[PDB]
RNA sequence: UUCAUCUAGACAGCCGGACGGUGGCCAUGGAAGUCGGAAUCCGCUAAGGAGUGUGUAACAACUCACCGGCCGAAUGAACUA
RNA sequence: GCAGUCAAGCGUUCAUAGCGACAUUGCUUUUUGAUUCUUCGAUGUCGGCUCUUCCUAUCAUACCGAAGCAGAAUUCGGUAA
């Protein structure tokens, strides 16, 4: 649809960066990138991003560069940068967030399963602070989520509290789903970016997990 | 213990009602040579006609009008209930639009044995039935509009209580979200489970006994009867109030248990809104959880119902609590013997 | 339909419906009611600024309303604007001068109160005191052919209006009563404009030639010929300057002192 | 963290809408009278009811910002009486007397280019 | 289009292969060893490399076209039916009154004798097919095991077990004893 | 036969993601996108149109797409006989 | 009875200059100021008893299926003489 716009900006920047990411959301990734007036990350693609930079030897404008795309097949991206290496490399570390990531994840922590009616809280919260579960949400458990239940006179509720998720364990499609029910935190997302790029001195240096 | 309704069986619109349809066609359909000679196959339609004639006749124009009373009955609360559903509007519009497709079998018959002339030439015939079929088109459109309110509101009637001014009756309210779970439960053993109910956030909990070989059940509104008919345009609120104008033994219910410190003030100067429509209605005040009761607002809710101080008769008030069983029985016996030793004593 | 809009914001403010048929013209009266004449035959008053609501309908005309005018509807065409060419400085003062205009015109007996005339094909028009009463004033009758416009005088003392018969008949305002044919015109009639001053009266018919009369004389005070085809429609100024002409011929003609 | 309202006016009698869950330790009932003062000028927007509560602390962080300080900047000691009522009786106001409260509104950081409030006055005022 | 080939790599492991003749397909494995009869759609298979199967299915212009994956769907459950299984692990949500449901043994097939029924006197002898063992509760309130080594003779008269009781008036809103399918998952829990 | 899209990852089946100012105005009987009317404004982007469900008396929960990852071979819908 | 939307043909060439069928969706009760005998006070006055056989546009009984199917009662459709 848009085809061009990596080439809209091309002799503008000259330290172009390489972040990597890893459980990818977005009210806490607009936490960093709407922060600075001149940093913005493009996470998505992974071949357009060389496209005023190049893949190969004959469609490139810089050196010693086409072997870095090739290195750009993952769950990266570039940022749209041309700040000092060590103003942005310390502010990295030092950003951290607990979300519910993506699940088939040995995750930590351990949470225990009530017995008798369902909330919608969480599992530290007394139940004296906790809310009922409305009457809607009920054929969506009896098949996705395979949880053993049983109604009482309109009410919904389960009979025992088999415990599924615990420290290090990894499910299928219903891992990080039975937490978003409730709003209990999985994994913590931190920053690791990858490496970086720069255009004057035309060479590379792994950091951080990139570092071979 | 009923009125009027309940008893009309289903009644079908114009979706459901495609009927007409299907009958116009067999019609316009025909097409018979008519046995014997070739040269006489000219006499039978008439017979045909007849028939088409008799069936839209019976159709219907006579089981609307059943089911339903009438606009100038006894009572307005009868036609209260269908206020706060069709309106005075589809009301009128009940018997309205009844009178209205009446007629409109009138004009039926009527180009029916009209036409009715002739016993000859089939295809004649056909045109005359696609007539009947336009002309019963143009009917059932706007019908089936207000037609559908009719069925509508129909099975409608189905949740909606009816009780019977004809004999004892004991007024039975309370005040929702605040703890009739383990209060007003404790009478009834009524309970949301398929049944749905708009207006306030829960249904219909009305309570039931059997004292004795007495009578004594009925159900309540909450939301309109709790707020002036000025203030509600319409809706139910008023629902509410004339919920009300009807009774025997008007129960008040107030809870001095503070919550979340809603105590009453404003609703105080309210009350005396329908104490002289109260000439032969017995009142009775019951509050719920008393023992917490912080002297920060008894020094002036009690001048209210509680004492004898302002638009009191001078009656007997309860202060206890049936959410810890502490002499339910004794409550709910205290509040409808007055009215044996009134209208049941005098009448 | 009739649609109001708020022009600035160009939202729509009502949207006037429940005529059945094409609302062929409108206009909007000092009172801020909306008098529409309409294709369904009727004639109806809209409480418009307001509500939006439908207020009277008159079944009245025996065909379609084509053409409807106001006692007052020169003068708050132009509002504040008169000959004399001069233009309030605050918005205060255009709004009052343009209600002093507008008092003047529409009050009879000293009491504000519109009029309303309507035509139709019937060859029919009806003169209504709509704010006064539901009754016609009048009926009048007298035209051989359709009467295809009809306007009050600046001032609402009378009217002129052009028929298709060759004639434009001169009617009292007030009562509605005949007073005589501007005979002159060899065909259909299909415009007249009043001027500012209110002493004339200015035509463009189907005989290709304008035709300004002094409608107080009741005599044909200029012809003005010069269109080679026939002339639609004419326009006489605010200033009261000059009048303006268009028609089958495509040029404009303005005409001068 | 959590909101919760009952009748037009905290008066009434028992005819609440307060379920369980009682605010700032038991029995707020002063808890719910804070709200009715954190209404900085006078109250109008009503509509979907909100009350934000600390730590065991019951405080005010509700700012409506565009929603409450926008009725009150058009002259006008009431509220909306019809159906598109910009200003009083103008269309072109003052760009200057808007300008000041949307400088103070940027605590969420979200955004980037200042001129998007002050832009919107067609379009939200006049709608 | 009129396809000439359609073949399709079929992976095949090691221990549980089939015999291949005309149109008759054996299963082999330790967990019961039955067979199966195809005469209605006519296939062919063909070894080349033991695991994968290399074939050609000609008429692509009608209904035929792909007749492999239709084919291939029935080879897998009868590999993962003789080592994995279908276990379809159904439980009864249900309230009113506590059925009394006694299965007896009848000429090896099996007859559940349901007796008391929500009200109902009828006894039911829903016949069971061989091949799978149905057992009762025994840690988990009301759960009944569909444990069998086919998928043609345990879903085929589970489907008929489920609408045997139909009512006229009544359907499933009526009262929360309907017999519905929680999960169909299969005997082995690590496969 | 006539045509979008079609090696800077086409078109399905899944996973992940689906964000603010702002709780946008008349009706509190309920109604924080989800029964009408007045209607289709900005900023930040790889992507985010006041909107076709489920219905506790209102959110988060479930159902989903211009544009992605994975998969790597042909093609989404509407006609003529 | 009249009046729209969709527009397949024709208009030497070309869907909308002039025209425009077969459906569906409204209003209205005037077959176009009704061309000389027309919209009417007129019920075809040819059937019944007993006995035999057959069909479906299926009222009832049996076996499925609608709907705010609670129970009960009532109504409708399809496959069967």
């Amino acid at each position: 649809r848009i085809f061009d716009e990596v080439r809209e900006a091309l002799d503008t920047y000259r330290y172009v960066w390489v972040l990597h990411l890893d459980d990818v959301r977005t009210p806490v990734l607009q936490e960093i990138r709407t922060s600075w007036a001149g940093s913005k990350l493009i996470m998505g693609k992974r071949k357009v991003l060389q496209k005023a930079l190049g893949e190969k030897r004959e469609e490139e404008y810089k050196e010693n560069l086409y072997q870095l795309s090739k290195l750009c097949s993952g769950v990266t991206g570039l940022l749209f940068t041309d700040e000092d290496v060590n103003t942005v490399k310390e502010y990295f570390k030092s950003y951290v967030r607990s979300d519910y990531s993506r699940p088939n994840t040995k995750a930590p922590l351990t949470f225990t399963i009530p017995e008798g009616i369902v909330y919608s809280r969480g599992g530290q919260i007394p139940a004296e602070e906790d809310v009922p579960m409305i009457h809607s949400l009920e054929p969506t458990m009896r098949n996705k989520f395979e949880i053993p239940t049983k109604i009482k006179a309109g009410k919904i509720t389960i009979d025992s509290p088999y415990l599924v998720c615990t420290e290090g364990e990894k499910l299928d499609v219903r891992q990080a789903l039975i937490l978003k029910q409730f709003g209990i935190a999985a994994s913590e997302f931190k920053v690791k970016v990858s490496a970086y790029y720069d255009n004057d001195s035309s060479t590379v240096e792994s950091t951080n997990i990139n570092m071979e | 213990m009923q009125l009027s309704w309940k008893d009309i069986p289903t009644v079908a619109p114009a979706n459901d009602l495609l009927d007409i349809v299907l009958n116009r066609t067999q019609r316009k359909t025909p097409t018979v040579i008519r046995p014997g000679f070739k040269i006489t196959r000219i006499r039978a339609f008439y017979m045909r006609k007849v028939k088409y004639t008799g069936e839209g006749f019976v159709e219907k124009f006579e089981d609307i009008l059943k089911g339903f009373p009438n606009i100038n009955d006894v009572h307005p609360f009868h036609r209260d209930l269908m206020d706060t559903l069709y309106e005075k509007n589809h009301y009128k519009i009940s018997l309205a639009a009844i009178s209205r497709a009446k007629s409109l079998v009138e004009q039926v018959a009527r180009d029916y044995v009209r036409l009715l002339k002739f016993g000859q030439s089939l295809f004649q015939c056909k045109q005359l039935k696609r007539a009947a079929l336009g002309r019963m088109a143009t009917i059932v459109k706007k019908l089936r509009d207000p037609l559908a309110y009719l069925e509508q509101v129909r099975q409608h009637i189905g949740r909606l209580p009816s009780i019977d001014p004809n004999t004892r009756t004991l007024l039975i309210c309370g005040y929702p979200n605040v703890g009739k779970s383990s209060f007003l439960r404790c009478i009834t053993k009524s309970d949301v489970d398929v049944q749905p109910y708009a207006f306030t956030t829960k249904s219909l909990y009305v309570g039931h006994f059997d004292y004795k070989y007495l009578r004594f059940q009925a159900i309540d509104t909450p939301g309109i009867l709790d707020r002036p008919t000025e203030e509600m345009n319409n809706i139910e609120m008023q629902s509410i109030y004339a919920i009300a104008h009807l009774r025997s033994c008007v129960l008040y219910f107030m809870d001095l248990s503070e919550q979340c410190g809603f105590t009453i003030e404003a609703q105080v100067k309210l009350f005396h809104s329908i104490k002289p429509l109260f000439a032969n209605k017995s009142v009775m005040v019951v509050i719920n959880k008393t023992d917490i009761i912080r002297p920060e607002d008894l020094d002036e809710e009690r001048a209210q119902l509680l004492e004898s101080v302002k638009e009191v008769p001078g009656v007997e008030i309860m202060t206890s609590s049936c959410q810890l069983e502490e002499n339910v029985m004794e409550v709910r016996n205290k509040a409808c013997e007055k009215l044996l030793a009134s209208r049941i004593e005098n009448k | 339909t009739i649609k109001i809009w708020d022009t600035v914001s160009r939202v729509c403010q009502y949207t006037m419906s429940g005529h059945t048929n094409s609302v062929s013209c409108v206009k909007w009266g000092g009172q801020g009611l909306l008098y529409s004449g309409s294709h369904d035959r009727t004639v109806r008053v809209w409480d418009i600024n307001s509500q939006g609501r439908c207020i009277n309908i008159l079944k009245s005309h025996a065909h379609w309303v084509n053409h409807l005018s106001l006692s007052t509807d020169y003068a708050l065409r132009i509002g504040a604007f008169d000959h004399t060419g001069k233009k309030p400085s605050t918005p205060e003062e255009a709004q009052k001068k343009a209600l002093e205009n507008y008092e003047k015109i529409c009050k009879k007996n000293g009491n504000s109160e519109e009029m309303m005339v309507t035509a139709s094909d019937d060859y029919t028009m009806f003169l209504w005191n709509p704010l006064k009463s539901t009754k016609p004033i009048a009926r009048m009758t007298g035209h051989q052919k359709l009467v295809n416009h009809v306007a009050f005088s600046p001032d609402g003392r009378y009217i002129v209006s052009a028929s298709f018969d060759n004639s434009i008949k001169l009617w009292d305002g007030r009562d509605g009563k005949f007073i005589s044919t501007f005979r002159g015109h060899v065909a259909s009639v299909y415009q007249v404009a009043w001027s500012s001053d209110c002493r004339l009266l200015v035509s463009c018919s189907k005989d290709t030639t304008l035709k300004v009369w002094d409608v107080r004389t009741r005599k044909l005070s200029v012809d003005l010929p010069g269109h080679k085809d026939e002339v639609y429609t004419v326009d006489w100024s605010v200033d009261g300057k000059r009048v303006c002409s268009g028609g089958k011929d495509k040029m404009v003609r303005l005409w001068t002192h | 963290y959590l909101y919760l309202r009952a009748v037009g006016g905290e008066v009434g009698a028992s005819a609440a809408l307060a379920p369980k869950i009682g605010p700032l330790g038991l029995s707020p009932k002063k808890v719910g009278e804070d709200i009715a003062k954190a209404t900085k000028e006078f109250k109008g927007i009503k509509v979907t009811v909100q009350l934000k509560i600390q730590n065991r602390q019951a405080a005010a962080s509700v700012v409506p910002s565009a929603s409450s300080l926008v009725i009150t900047a058009l002259k006008e000691p009431p509220r909306d009486r019809k159906k598109d009522k910009n200003v009083k009786h103008s269309g072109n106001i003052q760009l200057d007397e808007i300008i000041e409260i949307a400088r103070q509104m940027r605590d969420k950081s979200f955004g980037r280019t200042l001129a998007s409030v002050t832009k919107e006055i067609l379009g939200t005022a006049q709608s | 289009m009129k396809y000439i080939q359609t073949e399709q790599q079929i992976e095949v492991p090691e221990g549980v292969t089939v015999s291949i003749k005309s149109r008759i397909v054996k299963v082999v494995g330790p967990r019961g060893t039955l067979t199966k009869n195809l005469k209605h759609i006519d296939v062919t298979f063909t070894k080349v490399n033991n695991q994968l199967i290399k074939v050609a299915v000609h008429n692509g212009g009608r209904k035929h076209v792909a007749a492999l994956r239709t084919v291939k769907s029935l080879v897998d459950n009868m590999i993962t039916g003789v080592t994995k299984g279908y276990k379809y692990k159904m439980r009864y949500v249900y309230a009113h009154f506590p059925i009394n449901v006694n299965i007896v043994e009848k000429d090896g097939a099996k007859f559940i004798e349901v007796r008391n029924f929500l009200g109902d006197k009828k006894i039911r002898n829903v016949p069971v097919r061989d091949g799978v063992t149905i057992e009762f509760s025994t840690n988990v309130k009301d759960e009944i095991v569909l444990s069998g080594n086919s998928v043609e003779d345990v879903s085929q008269n589970a489907a008929d077990l489920q609408q045997i009781c139909r009512v006229r008036n009544k359907d499933i809103r009526k009262f929360l004893d309907g017999i519905y399918v929680s999960h169909k998952g299969f005997i082995t829990e690590d496969l």
